């Protein structure tokens, strides 16, 4: 029979040992396809993918009898793989990950003849990065994967990526990121922990590029806007006490009001971010905007006043200018 | 002929049967039938462009080992532990995103086996799937979301899965969604895959949503409209009373403000402008202008010519007033058409 | 000989096949079924959903499993030994989620009876899904079900049955938040149609009051003592400006701020509720008495204080009148 | 004397013997002794009624098919493997409402055979446990959460549960809890039920917890009693600083109110008054009168007459306010003292 | 000869390696040398007073009966599988407060088997464990945050742990923590419990996590004293505008004791004053009685020949202008001299 060719591959072959027991190490060539690159998790620092991881290797006690022949491979059923040797290819970042049998174990396994499996598990999986917030509304994330071994060495276990595309992702379609070449750099990386000796190890490295289309809209435009209408309320009477003093104070409660509404939902870092930065240059405009009209009500107590006035009317123009540009200069 | 015997003669030790084998090994590649019943849609959310679905998978195939002639009944049906023991096809998925079975007081799927060797297998599943969405219509869109099965194990040379031809996607009577309603027409199509390892088969269900605008109109319309007919209404008073203009002005830019900060902190943090972001920035434009344009009266009013000058900028000023107290409603209703007319359609 | 007896009835000599329906090719054979619950509560509507734990048990016939050897009738066995006969595969058609116990043993009790009897009883949380409408949030009433329903075999061979007398019984220290469960409880059955044949399938509604306590104390009472706050500032003559104009700002912003404070706190439900339309309308009749104040003040800053004064003790003596004409027609349209 | 052939000869293939068979079978019931430790309290949250608690339960029963007369020792420790091969009660929690095992690094179960066939057996357990609280008196109540034991398997007529004369719960001592506090003494009384199908024995524990009243005391209490005050001290200033007195009236209002709006949206939604929102309507009442009485008296105030009354009323309401503020308070905290 | 004989012959059905059966029963006790290697820390909350940390457990014990004479290597590796197959201690943590295994395609364990008997067992491990800390000093506060290791089913005179002399708790270098800092020095003792059945062995560790005060420092601090100085500046005007002086005052407060509201918002309910807190409530006296500071100048000057009163609301303006800072500053000093150590 048919099933008979996999009973006499399967007969005394113990899967706890691996091949090539005494001799060199076995090199693993993987292969991995991304499918749902999901959003990242700011309050979490980590992101969630759902990949098809593939390995492939040579195992020569399962190589195909003068029997059969076959067209390119013969595929096992995905239960069968319980029996046959794998290696313990591991993700070292992960925080929690876990396998999918919605209907069946998705797992794919195809047999050489010249004794090179091929084993293709599907795998959903929240990797964590280090998220910096430097820059942070035209930052440029970097989020590492790496695969290693746990129950082997570098003289049993060898990890190389495919010479073709390692990575081969058919469409991302971010919320708010974008993705176009990455790179299997730190190709390496060989992990080595005291009192068990050397790990071999294999990174990728992508590139997020946050659109900053959302913050432009969202807090940029509203901040402009109350800043402007502080401009505009300064071109009114300073008789008319009751009216220019609460435009300015709505100003200041505006902004205190924005910060901490948009501080509190990104993550808490100890720096300083461009977007925190912003929002205090554009606070302490309000608030010298309400003190040097304080300091005119001060010097009428004539056209003292109006010489004060006009200088400020126009003064701030030209620096909150030359502070917009300079800052869209150092941060672009 | 006990009915004992008959259940592991034909799957069991004495059958001779490999599970482990397709039907029809090295033959024509076997179809399977598949169609699937939703019992329970909804908790669609766009925070993660995912929602949530319980359904009733069915498959239909062939098996020429699976054939019996001793019952005069041609369908049998079997239990589920000796479901667990023959041949099954690998679907799944291809946006699954989290997905469970159901095991309360049995592990639920139903098999039947015909005379002539048709098999009926079904199961019920829970899929936490999701659909890549857009909201540049977001008030008022039309949204598409899919569905993919295709096999993982084998390649187009062994499996095919097409639907069947008769009543594809049944719905239960009782289906109801909120801020939702479901088309009853929905699209069935192939999405032939190609990976680095032969080629899958794989089939895909669409369901067309329009959302409900009530909730979404009262809420996001209906307060925005009243602050800019109050922030009209401050138009209409003299030009002495300035505290009071400013006030009232400030108190629009504020509800304007916030019901805009309100609006947005529901919906993915996505880049390209909305639909109701837009509208909602076109009223603070408005509220903000009115404001802009007073403080130009108060200026244009306060300035004067050392009857020196007399009346003649108060003149001016009152023109201006009233030329802008006729031309703002005007410009709102027309913005208004336009807006109405070029998203309904 | 306990073990071998045990045995006998079912195991490696008894030669009894768990996996063959009770009377093949026969009869369907009929199962009663009551469910006991034990813990309700956690109904959220923004979820759609409510959790309960109850005591699901099963009671039918098994002739092959009837037994005249041991002297007592009704003997109490071990899950060990459950998990190896035929059950019935009942599951909920609304389940929406649900897991069994493991703490320190599967918690199932069975118990066969000498004529043959059998009664199965299993530990079950369900965190189970009935759909509410809001259409009268403050005094809404609701009506949510539990299906129990077979998927394994047909209505041809497979009937369920409610017990005849006490079939939903109720611990007595069941307490709820903010909801008061209704002693009777309706009970029909729900035969559905299936693309492959039809199956049995029962049900049990349970009809569900909200408490309008709370919500009756924290969003009316405020309301209803700001509003006469408005009317005692109503009182208040002209010249006395900074006063009323403090008492309608005040009013305004605590209004303002119970709404605030009322909305968010449901789905976002597309039709308009219940509960806010009342609070739009205290809205509405606060920014109406500030606007009357308004319009006061400015004819008065225009022999026409005479006609002013008219107007204001008119709306003074109307005012009050519309509010209570208004609130008891709300009273009675909702409360009947 | 090998341990394998020992340990085999007890329990496993070569002994015989059959763990679904209960001691003593058609016999007298069997009592079975359980204490508890707490190991890790807290987690106790109104806004689902319930609280986690890690505990390691222990039962300690007598066997006498597992009696063993071979070696001098009399207490032996055994393996979780073969634990899981003899009978065990099968207690549950009637109020479990979610629980779930240890299985980090091994099944963490501990076995122990006498000889005279008496076996403790003590598994970690963790529990996510309900109990109904009211809240009359939520910034100083007491809350008594039970937590319970019985058989589901078996009869009163088989089973039956007993506390340990001695000992009973024992609590680490390290164990402490926010805004809590675990009163020492514990009631352990019997809840024997009658269900459908006859009587399962029963057993439970009662947890008295105290709620800290300081921090409810400082964050509700102190800034409302701050800004009455501050309002008396606008009351003290006549009627002409017409704008300071309404402003200082609007601040304190809106102060009183926003603090009761924060302090609201905590608590369970329940039909019921509670304490918290007595004492806080209260002050808003006092408030809001005080402005009123302001509002009024600055509409009284031509002739010298109505100012001289004015300032008899202005006095008069001033003399009256911190005294009916004063007798308030002691009345509410001698109420919700002793009650 | 062959490795399957081998591997069957040092455990496995030929063997008859007991697995339940500890080593060296009824002798002298076993001693264990476990070490921990930290792969990533962080997610440390407030609210529910605990931290999800990641280990790689390692553990070091002597088998004589499991001792092998057969091949010339002294040190062998062998795969998780034989692994689940002989016996392991069974220590557990005091206070995970929940935890799992790691599963990704294989349960990643590694088993070594030493030539002398000595044998190496690794797992990688996820534990939420508990920590009780407290904040009487929050925004500048050092916790100390333990792990103890213990057995469950065993007695002090059966098992016994000891850590690694050297190189006992390890850390990547690519350890980063979120709003905290970790101390290189790790001090570690003894926790041996007396519970009802008898003395059971336990050893435990100790971090040391300082709180980086940046990101409280600025979003709590900045706004607060803007808003303080805005107080200072509505302060600085003539009386003759009086509406809107007081109007600032009043919403001058009022943000204030929201931002007061907001940052307890984020932090758990204690029944004990913290160090913020005292902070948040001098901020919140100081602008309220600007506040008040205006309308008894307010009154003063409206009282009303009428050159007294107004030069005594002047005066009282000027010396309250020069004091409020002054007496801000002598604030900040103080506080954060204090709080300092
Ligand atoms: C990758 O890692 C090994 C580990 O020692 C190192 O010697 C070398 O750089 C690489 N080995 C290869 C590429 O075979
Ligand atoms: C369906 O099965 C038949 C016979 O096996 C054959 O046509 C083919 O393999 C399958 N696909 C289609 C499209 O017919
Ligand atoms: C079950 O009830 C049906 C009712 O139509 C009856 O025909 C049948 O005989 C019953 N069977 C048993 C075993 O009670
Ligand atoms: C067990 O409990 C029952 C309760 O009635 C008691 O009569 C009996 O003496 C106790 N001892 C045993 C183990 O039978
Ligand atoms: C382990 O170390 C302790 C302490 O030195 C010693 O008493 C014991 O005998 C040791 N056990 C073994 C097996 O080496
Ligand atoms: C069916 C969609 C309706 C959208 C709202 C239309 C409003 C028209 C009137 C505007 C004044
Ligand atoms: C449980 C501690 C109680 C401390 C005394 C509180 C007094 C509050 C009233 C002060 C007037
Ligand atoms: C952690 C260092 C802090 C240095 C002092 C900062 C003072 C900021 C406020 C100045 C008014
Ligand atoms: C490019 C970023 C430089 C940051 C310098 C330190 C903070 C300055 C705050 C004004
Ligand atoms: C005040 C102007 C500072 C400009 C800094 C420029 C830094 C460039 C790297
Ligand atoms: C650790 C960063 C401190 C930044 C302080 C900025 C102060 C601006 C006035
Ligand atoms: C929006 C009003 C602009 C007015 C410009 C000045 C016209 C003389
Ligand atoms: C915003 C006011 C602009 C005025 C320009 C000068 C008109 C003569
Ligand atoms: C004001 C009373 C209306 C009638 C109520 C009738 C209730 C059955
Ligand atoms: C409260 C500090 C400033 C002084 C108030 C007025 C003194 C009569
Ligand atoms: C007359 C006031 C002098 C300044 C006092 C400052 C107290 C800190
Ligand atoms: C936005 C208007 C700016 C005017 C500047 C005049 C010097
Ligand atoms: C207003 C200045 C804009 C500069 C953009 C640089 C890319
Ligand atoms: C469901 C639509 C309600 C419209 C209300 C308009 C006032
Ligand atoms: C595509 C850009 C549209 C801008 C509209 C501004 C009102
Ligand atoms: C030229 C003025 C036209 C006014 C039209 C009002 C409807
Ligand atoms: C079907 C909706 C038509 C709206 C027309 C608005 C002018
Ligand atoms: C049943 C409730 C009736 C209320 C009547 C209010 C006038
Ligand atoms: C169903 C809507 C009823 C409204 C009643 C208003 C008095
Ligand atoms: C126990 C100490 C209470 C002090 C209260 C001060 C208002
Ligand atoms: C680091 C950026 C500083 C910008 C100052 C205007
Ligand atoms: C879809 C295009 C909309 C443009 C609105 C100005
Ligand atoms: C463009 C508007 C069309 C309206 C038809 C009724
Ligand atoms: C307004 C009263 C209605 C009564 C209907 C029975
Ligand atoms: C205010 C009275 C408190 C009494 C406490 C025993
Ligand atoms: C305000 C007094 C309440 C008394 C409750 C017993
Ligand atoms: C600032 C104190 C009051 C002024 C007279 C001493
Ligand atoms: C310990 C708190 C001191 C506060 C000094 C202003
Ligand atoms: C340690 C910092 C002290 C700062 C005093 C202004």
């Amino acid at each position: 029979s048919t099933s008979n060719i996999l009973n006499r591959l399967l007969v005394s072959y113990d899967p706890r040992i691996r091949p090539n027991f005494k001799g060199i190490p076995v090199d693993v060539v993987v292969n991995i396809f991304i499918n749902s690159f999901g959003s990242i998790q700011e309050t979490t620092m980590d992101y969630r993918v759902n990949i098809f991881l593939r390995q492939k290797w040579n195992d020569p006690r399962l190589k195909l009898p003068s029997d059969f022949r076959g067209s390119d491979a013969l595929t096992v059923d995905p239960t069968m793989y319980k029996c046959l040797w794998k290696p313990d290819l591991f993700f070292a970042n992960e925080k929690s990950a876990n396998f999918h049998d919605v209907t069946q174990e998705n797992i794919l396994l195809f047999i050489f003849r010249d004794g090179d499996v091929l084993v293709s598990m599907r795998l959903s999986i929240t990797l964590s990065c280090p998220l910096d917030l430097t820059l942070f509304p035209m930052d440029t994330q970097r989020c590492k994967m790496q695969l290693e071994s746990f129950g082997y060495t570098t003289d049993d276990l060898r990890f190389i990526w495919q010479s073709g595309d390692p990575v081969q992702l058919e469409k991302i379609a971010l919320p708010q990121f974008d993705i176009k070449k990455e790179d299997i750099e730190y190709g390496n990386c060989t992990k080595y922990y005291k009192g068990t000796g050397y790990y071999t190890c294999v990174e990728v490295i992508f590139t997020l590029r946050r659109q900053v289309g959302f913050y432009m809209m969202g807090v940029y435009a509203p901040t402009l806007l109350i800043v402007v209408l502080s401009w505009l309320s300064f071109w009114i009477n300073p008789d008319a006490s009751a009216a220019r003093v609460p435009l300015g104070i709505f100003s200041v409660l505006s902004l205190a009001s924005e910060c901490t509404t948009l501080a509190a939902e990104l993550p808490k870092v100890s720096y300083v971010k461009a977007l925190d930065v912003w929002l205090i240059a554009c606070l302490l405009f309000g608030f010298a905007s309400l003190v040097e009209y304080a300091v005119v009500q001060v010097m009428l107590n004539p056209t003292a006043a109006k010489r004060i006035d006009l200088y400020a009317r126009a003064l701030f123009p030209f620096c909150f200018l030359f502070f917009n540009v300079i800052y869209w200069s150092i941060y672009l | 002929m006990s009915p004992s015997d008959f259940l592991d003669k034909l799957m069991g030790r004495t059958s001779g049967y490999d599970a482990r084998i397709r039907p029809n090994f090295k033959g024509p590649p076997v179809n399977v039938s598949c169609n699937i019943f939703i019992n329970s849609f909804g908790s669609i959310a766009e925070t993660t462009m995912d929602y949530r679905v319980n359904i009733f998978l069915r498959q239909q195939w062939n098996d020429p080992r699976l054939a019996y002639n001793e019952y005069p009944d041609d369908s049998l049906d079997l239990d589920p532990s000796m479901l667990d023991s023959i041949w099954k096809p690998d679907l799944f998925f291809a946006n699954e995103k989290g997905a469970h079975f159901h095991e309360i007081t049995t592990d639920n799927k139903l098999l039947r086996i015909s005379r002539n060797g048709n098999v009926l297998y079904s199961i019920r599943i829970t899929l936490t799937l999701a659909c890549p969405m857009d909201l540049k219509n977001f008030p008022m869109d039309v949204q598409t979301c899919i569905m993919q099965l295709e096999s993982f194990g084998y390649t187009m040379n062994d499996l095919i899965f097409e639907w069947q031809e008769q009543g594809a996607v049944q719905v239960a009577d009782g289906l109801t969604l909120p801020q939702f309603i479901l088309k009853e027409e929905k699209d069935l199509r192939y999405c032939t895959k190609h990976y680095n390892t032969g080629k899958f088969t794989c089939i895909e269900a669409r369901f067309h949503l329009e959302r409900q605008m009530g909730y979404y109109l009262i809420q996001m319309y209906i307060p925005s409209l009243l602050i800019v007919i109050l922030s009209w209404i401050s138009f209409w008073i003299n030009m002495d009373a300035a505290p009071a203009r400013v006030g009232l002005g400030i108190t629009t830019v504020l509800t304007m403000t916030t019901q805009s900060s309100g609006s947005r902190a529901s919906l993915p943090k996505v880049s390209y402008v909305k639909a109701i972001d837009i509208w909602m920035a076109v009223c603070l434009l408005f509220v903000f202008s009115a404001l802009l344009e007073y403080a130009a009266v108060n200026f244009v009013s306060r300035q004067h010519k050392e009857e020196e000058m007399r009346k003649l900028f108060i003149q001016r000023a009152k023109k201006i007033d009233k030329i802008s107290r006729i031309g703002f409603p005007m410009a709102f209703l027309i913005f208004n058409m336009f807006y109405w007319i070029i998203y309904k359609i």
